[PDB]
């Protein structure tokens, strides 16, 4: 075996394992951003300010 | 003299009735309450 594509071969290995780290990582922080997109802006931010929104445009369309 | 000073109390109590100013409403009330007061009145208020 070359000695040269021997040295190649564990570098790519030792990137692939940094990758590999990093792309945890990166799981980690979209699961988090999906809490926070899902849950707040939209479950709870948009729904409760579109309720309210839409709430009042039914009053004073009804008050025409 | 006590009922004489009594007198002035009842004289500074019904002066003090009369300088008293209750604010008049303002103009979103006027506003609001106008269009929210009759249909005509909605529709006047929704106009202008």
């Amino acid at each position: 075996m070359n000695a040269n594509k021997q040295r190649q071969y564990n570098q790519l290995a030792h990137e692939l394992r940094e990758l590999q780290t990093n792309l945890q990582e990166t799981t980690k922080q979209l699961d988090i951003m999906s809490k926070q997109c899902n849950e707040n802006l939209v479950g709870q931010l948009g729904k409760v300010h579109g309720s309210w929104l839409i709430g009042s445009y039914i009053y004073y369309m009804e008050q025409m | 003299e006590s009922l004489d000073r009594c007198i002035d109390d009842i004289n500074r109590a019904v002066d003090s009735m009369s300088t008293l100013y209750f604010k008049p409403p303002g103009i979103f009330h006027n506003a609001i309450l106008q269009g929210a007061s009759n249909k005509a009145s909605i529709r006047k208020d929704i106009t202008r």
